[PDB]
């Protein structure tokens, strides 16, 4: 039975690494994708690269071997990289979706004022934000829960830690990210709303067929981070005030872990593989 | 539009005029220059990387 | 008047004459020649910083030295050895589509839609390069241009015309007038004695600086020609046209040698060279390519792929170690 | 290598590369217009009511291009009028693939008018053909037109007089300012076969000193905003 999870879970690492490479690889050799919204993009895939090579294994391993082989050194290590690496890709996007709200509502900043140290500014803040988040459990505020069962890699369960990790890592990135892309989708349905009759009709099919595209980029933009992410912070931030009473059943926990490890994975699939940009570049590539 | 048309004879008329050689001269001249330099043409022959400019120095 | 009468008789004549020189081809002389083979080019040098669609390059003499002109408004000369930026000319016009590089070296010139040839001394005093002339007289876009001496330099211009300037005074000293449509590619004879210019009138007309009259036209093409040179030998040379045909034109056969055309091939030619022994012909291509023809033999020889949109531009050195490749995607590539 | 010659020409390189850096940033600044239509079609009055109090912000006259700097709103406009170039369009437009929008300025007057080439051509239908040309060019897929239709107080007086079924034989309707302006904006627009993808932005002429500026800058906003839209694939 542990055969069929260790393959699922390395073809699931295989291809996250193989998509956020060919991302980082086309971008990087590419001259074409060579501005800032291009350079959020590339650093995304870099963030996920970083999680898909060095917390995806571990965690794979954890998830096989259902126990901590590794010690409590690299128990602390992969704790703080899956932090650091996951609030970072979390920020990614939350930058990407600042970046296009911007390069909407603000044609002015777009043409005159941005450039690619804005896009250096936004990737150094999304990993300050990952280190801020990552680095205190280390550092303090951490229970001796961790380090009671040695065959276990649980993060820090302190309430405090709780709040504040989770709120800094998902609840306000999606809070957020959801108030920028609702006003994104303000200014796009403002602007495509914005014989003769023969002419009209076709005005009108365009108009529709605008609204439906945009609702169905901005659906399979944040329900995907919603089915990813969501259902994996609700329970890490109710599971530690409900001590008893609220059992995690192991299938449904390390289901609801992976939704959020696969973001990594689905992350190029949306903002990389879908534009019509990085798609000719990849046909030149190959 | 006649003035012109004097110009344009008188161009075609001393056009007419200029000696031609057969066509198997000027192939043959042609074919005769592009052997004879042939050695000296570094893109038609590959010329080693020792005294290639722009490979080695 | 009754001169169309005539006219159309002479040229019956020319065509009759012609015909009667054209006794054997001159795939049928190089049949038994053997074949040049497969010419394998790889990129040696990639020269970056232009920041527009490049359009016009030229070499220098010394065979390092090189000039091109792209959209962005700057002429920059490079080191092709080192890859090294020599100089960045600022343009007072963006828009330029054409640019020479003197033989001695100490000046260049550039010119496009605004109709004023600029001659820029490179090497001065202060070692600043400065624009020493501005060549205005032409009332069409500047689309060819290239030096006979220091003083010297013929330029085609979209309003139908060639000209010869004197630097020196600024004024043309000679106009060529003949052409029906844009003169768009320019050559000069090795000897710098005649020059042929290809127009849009799809016809090749070749010139004396001297006495500037039309020396003979030649009618082969289709559509309009884009590119024009001289084989090295100087009594012969190869036309680029929008039919994606080049075709040689002998000069003292006064007709068409031979035809360069693929069947895979329906975009024109920007670009025409010859290799120093001129057995190469080199033509860049609307899709991104430089095919590399048997000029003898009428096979394509070889392709340089590498470019992304289009070669706009092409030159082999004088001592012919290489060949450089010059496209609208803003690179410049050394071939050898 | 080492040698200090060597040195030098690579420190030259460097700062000539980053001067060209700073030029190229300088001018992805500047929102590049490319400005057409008919002689006599109001081109100069569009260009004289843009640099009023806005512009430039022994070299030879030229008369090939013709290169307008403004500044509106923060936003830096490059306009082209290539007005003095009598050749064949074919071999220099591909140089403007990349501009912002086309400025297409036509004379509403000009349709009682013909041209001097010949009799039988009104002056109208070769401003209709020139737009029909220079909208669907192979470069200009993309690139949205702006169209000024100028010349509006003489269009009304000249269909006061005369009336509009001259220049359009299938035309019938009253004879008044509203409905041959809007018959004339639709016949423009409906040359446009790439409906989808480009958009014709069009404005009466008026003498007020900011509103055609003013249209100008909405358009290329729009325009930009759209971009950004499409590039995130929201429009
Ligand atoms: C019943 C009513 C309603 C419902 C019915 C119908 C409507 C909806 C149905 C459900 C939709 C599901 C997903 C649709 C995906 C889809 O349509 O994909 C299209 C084609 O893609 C390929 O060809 C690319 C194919 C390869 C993709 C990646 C493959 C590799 C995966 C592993 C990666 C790692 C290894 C490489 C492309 O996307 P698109 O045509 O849908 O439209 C847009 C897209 O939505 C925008 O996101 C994108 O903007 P971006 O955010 O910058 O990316 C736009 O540029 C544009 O692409
Ligand atoms: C990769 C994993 C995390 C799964 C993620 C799935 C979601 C991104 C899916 C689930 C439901 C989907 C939506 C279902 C239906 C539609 C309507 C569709 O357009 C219509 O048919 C118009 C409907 C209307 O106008 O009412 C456009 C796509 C969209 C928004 C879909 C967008 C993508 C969604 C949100
Ligand atoms: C939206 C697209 C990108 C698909 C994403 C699917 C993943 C989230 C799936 C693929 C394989 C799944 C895994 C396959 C098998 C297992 C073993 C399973 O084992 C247990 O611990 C429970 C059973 C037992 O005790 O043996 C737990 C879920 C898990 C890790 C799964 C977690 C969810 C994964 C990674
Ligand atoms: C307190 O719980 C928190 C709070 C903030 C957090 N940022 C990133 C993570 C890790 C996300 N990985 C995805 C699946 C397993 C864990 C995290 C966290 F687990």
């Amino acid at each position: 039975y542990q055969v069929i999870t260790s393959l699922l879970l390395g073809t699931l690492i295989f291809c996250a690494v193989l998509g956020n490479a060919c991302v980082v690889a086309a971008i990087a050799l590419e001259r074409s994708l060579q501005n800032v919204a291009n350079y959020l993009i590339g650093s995304l895939a870099v963030t996920d690269l970083m999680v898909s090579v060095l917390v995806l294994p571990m965690a794979a391993l954890y998830q096989v071997l259902n126990k901590w082989t590794l010690g409590q050194v690299t128990c602390d290590l992969f704790i703080a990289l899956d932090v650091l690496c996951c609030t970072s890709s979390i920020w990614h996007l939350c930058a990407i979706a600042l970046d296009r709200y911007w390069a909407i509502t603000d044609p002015i900043d777009y043409v005159n004022k941005r450039t690619p140290r804005r896009a250096a500014a936004l990737i150094s803040l999304t990993w300050l934000i990952g280190f801020l988040i990552s680095i205190p459990p280390m550092l303090g505020w951490r229970t001796p829960e961790d380090r009671s069962d040695p065959d276990a890699c649980t993060i820090s369960k302190d309430h405090g830690y709780t709040i504040y990790s989770t709120f800094g890592a998902f609840y306000i990135p999606l809070l957020l990210m959801l108030v920028l892309y609702g006003r994104i989708f303000r200014a796009a349905r403002f602007r495509i709303r914005k014989k003769n009759e023969r002419n009209a009709e076709a005005k009108r099919k365009m108009a529709l067929a605008r609204e439906r595209k945009t609702v169905k980029t901005l659906g399979i933009i944040m329900g995907t981070f919603i089915l990813c992410w969501l259902p994996f912070f609700i329970v890490a931030l109710v599971l530690p005030f409900c001590e008893s009473s609220c059992h995690m059943p192991t299938l449904l926990g390390a289901i609801i872990n992976w939704l959020g490890y696969s973001n990594s994975l689905l992350n190029p699939v949306i903002y990389a593989y879908f534009n019509k940009d990085f798609q000719n570049a990849f046909k030149k590539i190959i | 539009s006649i003035a012109q048309a004097r110009k344009l004879v008188e161009q075609l008329k001393m056009e007419a005029n200029i000696d031609r050689i057969k066509v198997s001269k000027a192939a043959a001249d042609l074919m005769a220059y592009c052997e004879a330099h042939a050695k000296e043409d570094p893109l038609l022959t590959p010329v080693p990387a020792s005294e290639n400019p722009f490979r080695e120095k | 008047d009754q001169l169309r009468q005539e006219a159309e008789q002479l040229k019956n004549q020319i065509r009759d004459a012609r015909k009667a020189c054209a006794d054997a081809t001159l795939s049928q002389i190089t049949n038994n020649i053997d074949p040049v083979g497969r010419i394998q080019m790889r990129t040696r040098r990639t020269l970056r910083g232009h920041l527009a669609k490049i359009y016009a390059m030229h070499w220098g003499t010394d065979s390092r030295l090189l000039v091109s002109a792209s959209q962005d408004g700057k002429l920059i000369i490079w080191d092709s050895y080192t890859t090294n930026k020599v100089h960045a000319i600022p343009l007072r016009s963006s828009w330029v589509m054409t640019c020479a590089y003197a033989p001695s070296g100490n000046y260049v010139a550039c010119g496009g839609l605004d109709n004023i040839c600029s001659i820029y001394n490179l090497k001065t005093r202060e070692g600043n390069v400065r624009v020493s002339r501005e060549l205005a007289g032409h009332t069409g876009y500047l689309s060819c241009c290239r030096f006979l001496d220091d003083n010297q330099i013929v330029t085609s211009s979209g309003d139908t015309t060639c000209a010869l300037w004197d630097i020196e005074t600024g004024q043309q000293t000679t106009t060529f007038t003949g052409h029906t449509g844009d003169v768009m590619s320019l050559s000069l004879a090795p000897d710098t004695r005649l020059f042929v210019s290809g127009a849009c009138d799809a016809s090749a007309k070749l010139w004396d600086v001297r006495e500037g009259m039309c020396r003979q036209t030649f009618t082969g093409h289709e559509s309009d020609i884009n590119a024009i040179c001289f084989f090295p030998n100087g009594n012969a040379f190869a036309t680029g046209s929008d039919d994606a045909t080049c075709r040689l034109f002998d000069l003292r056969a006064d007709q068409e040698l031979m035809t360069y055309s693929h069947d895979n091939i329906i975009c024109g030619i920007t670009s025409v060279s010859f290799s120093k022994s001129g057995r190469l012909l080199l033509a860049g291509y609307d899709d991104f390519n430089c095919n590399v023809w048997d000029a003898l033999k009428a096979d394509r020889a070889g392709v340089l792929a590498g470019h992304d949109n289009r070669v706009s531009c092409l030159g082999v050195t004088d001592d012919g170690m290489a060949v450089a490749t010059g496209s609208w995607d803003s690179f410049l590539k050394i071939w050898n | 290598t080492l040698s200090a010659e060597d040195k030098a020409a690579v420190e030259r390189s460097k700062m000539i590369d980053r001067n060209l850096r700073e030029d190229g940033e300088k001018a992805a600044r500047e929102v590049k217009l490319l400005l057409l239509g008919a002689g006599e079609s109001g081109k100069s009055t569009i260009v004289k009511q843009m640099k009023i109090i806005h512009e430039a912000g022994t070299r030879v006259k030229t008369t090939g291009i013709v290169e307008t700097h403004f500044t509106f709103k923060d936003l830096h406009f490059k306009m082209f009028d290539v007005g003095g170039q009598r050749s064949e369009r074919k071999k220099w437009i591909h140089c403007f693939e990349g501009v912002t929008a086309i400025i297409f300025c036509v004379a509403l007057s000009d349709y009682d008018l013909v041209l001097a080439e010949d009799e039988e051509m009104n002056r109208m239908h070769e401003s209709m053909k020139l737009f029909d040309s220079i909208c669907n060019n192979k470069w200009f897929t993309d690139t949205s037109i702006i169209l000024f239709l100028n010349k509006k107080d003489l269009f009304e007086e000249k269909i006061k007089k005369s009336p509009l079924t001259i220049c359009y034989p299938e035309y019938a309707g009253s004879n008044t300012y509203e409905e041959a302006a809007a018959y004339i904006q639709c016949q423009f627009e409906d040359l446009n076969k790439r409906k989808d993808t480009k958009e014709i932005y069009t404005h009466f002429t008026c003498a007020t000193d900011t509103k055609n500026v003013q249209f100008v800058f909405d358009a290329v906003t729009d325009v930009i905003i759209k971009n950004n839209l499409k590039d995130c694939g929201l429009f």
